[PDB]
């Protein structure tokens, strides 16, 4: 259920499934991988 | 009536083929066959 | 004071159409003595669609210069669409603008042997000044396509001339269009100087093989203060095809101080080819003549309407004179049974 395609719809209709383009044979027991990494920083000169 | 129903059935068959093509090219647990059978029964219902 | 804002967003997957390549940049500059410069450029690239924009605004006090272009282009197997716009605006003492717009498409659907193409240039040049207006544009475009249900080709040319200076208005319209089946020229001229006169002139010339020809010409000269009106109204229509005949309309008059005369003349000889080889014989004479004076007046109206085998003449003529009063009614009509 968690292996469904994820995309932003510029074109809503998919001529080929993203999984099909990925060529996987995903099963229920296959651990799908997701990792989000975000960094944010605001810089103030210590030279006052 | 026969001609109109034939045209509508042709359109429905095109849609069914497209949907089946999408279903086959997607990961699934056990429901591919169920959907295909539902579509076939729908075609028979259309003919009736 | 300046701010640098740059963006690079890249969402990647398969189905290249689904892959976009976005970039946006923004730069601002502002010294204490307030000449301001602003610039922008935004880019996205996905196989399905690509549109590009760049705008750079400058503000040197009284002097402001605006440049901004945007061009989009669609690319698919059946068709490739192309739209481009460039805008140049500058404001120092007058407000003059130009905005060019090129459109293009080339759509081809070989499933039914269909090909369509159209290039349109839609450009505006406009100048604004206190006491003067200079506006004009050229609606230039052409077309072509060959489809079993529909096939056409031709060129369209529209020019719009407008201008203001002092208390006189100048406006010139002239449309010239050519097509395989329809050919027509439409010139229109108008001018009126303050509260002095009014010049109206019409030039319509329509060309049609199936219908025949039709000519409309008419001209207007009205002078104010003295209350003179003198417009010349004429027209000739040749009818060909299912309806064959001639329609002529002469419209003459002269409105003058204490004198007004109207001459209307509508004439038509029409033979309409109905289904089953039945012809309607329409022939009518509708003729009018009027005169007006403070002491005497007259009105005459005469109709001679005839259909197929039924003919009807209706005669009426009234004349006001101190010597004699005219009052007669002439009614005559025959209907074969």
């Amino acid at each position: 259920l968690l292996d469904s395609p994820i995309k932003v719809p510029l074109l809503l209709s998919e001529p080929i499934n993203i999984i099909d383009a990925l060529e996987m044979r995903d099963a229920v027991e296959k651990p799908q991988e997701f990792t989000i990494v975000a960094f944010v920083k605001y810089d103030k000169n210590q030279d006052v | 009536l026969s001609q109109v129903y034939s045209k509508v059935h042709n359109g429905s068959e095109i849609l069914f083929s497209y949907f089946q093509d999408l279903v086959i090219t997607l990961p699934f647990e056990l429901r591919k066959h169920k959907l295909i059978d539902v579509i076939s029964m729908y075609r028979e219902l259309l003919k009736d | 004071a300046g701010i640098a804002a740059s963006i690079t967003a890249k969402g990647e997957s398969k189905l290249e159409v689904l892959n976009f390549d976005f970039q946006a940049n923004a730069q601002l500059s502002n010294p204490k003595i307030n000449p301001l410069a602003l610039k922008e450029s935004v880019k996205f690239s996905s196989k399905y669609l690509r549109t590009e924009h760049g705008s750079e605004m400058l503000f040197f006090g009284n002097a402001i210069e605006g440049k901004s272009n945007t061009v989009a282009s669609l690319h698919t197997e059946k068709n490739t669409l192309e739209l481009s716009n460039g805008v140049i605006v500058k404001i120092n003492n007058q407000l003059t603008l130009d905005s060019n717009t090129k459109y293009f498409h080339k759509l081809n659907i070989p499933k039914l042997d269909f090909s369509s193409q159209a290039d349109l240039r839609n450009e505006i040049k406009t100048l604004l000044k206190a006491g003067h207006i200079a506006w004009t544009s050229s609606g230039k475009g052409s077309w072509k396509w060959a489809c079993p249900r529909f096939s056409d080709e031709g060129t369209h040319e529209s020019q719009i001339s407008f201008t203001i200076e002092g208390p006189l208005t100048s406006f010139g319209l002239s449309n010239k269009i050519n097509s395989k089946h329809l050919r027509v020229n439409q010139n229109l001229v108008y001018e009126s100087g303050s509260l002095n006169f009014s010049k109206l002139e019409i030039q319509s010339q329509v060309d049609s093989q199936h219908v025949g020809h039709s000519v409309l010409t008419a001209k207007g000269m009205a002078l104010f203060g003295e209350g003179k009106a003198e417009f010349t109204g004429r027209h000739d229509a040749h009818l060909n095809g299912k309806v064959i005949g001639t329609l002529k309309n002469s419209l003459f008059f002269s409105a003058q101080p204490f004198e007004i005369t109207a001459s209307t003349n509508n004439e038509g000889n029409l033979k309409v080819r109905f289904p089953l080889r039945l012809t309607g014989k329409i022939d009518f004479l509708n003729n009018y003549a009027l005169f007006l004076s403070p002491s005497a007046q007259q009105a005459s109206w005469q109709v001679s309407a005839r259909f197929n085998q039924y003919k009807y003449n209706q005669n009426f003529s009234a004349g006001n004179n101190e010597n004699i009063m005219e009052a007669h009614v002439g009614i005559n009509g025959e209907a074969n049974l």
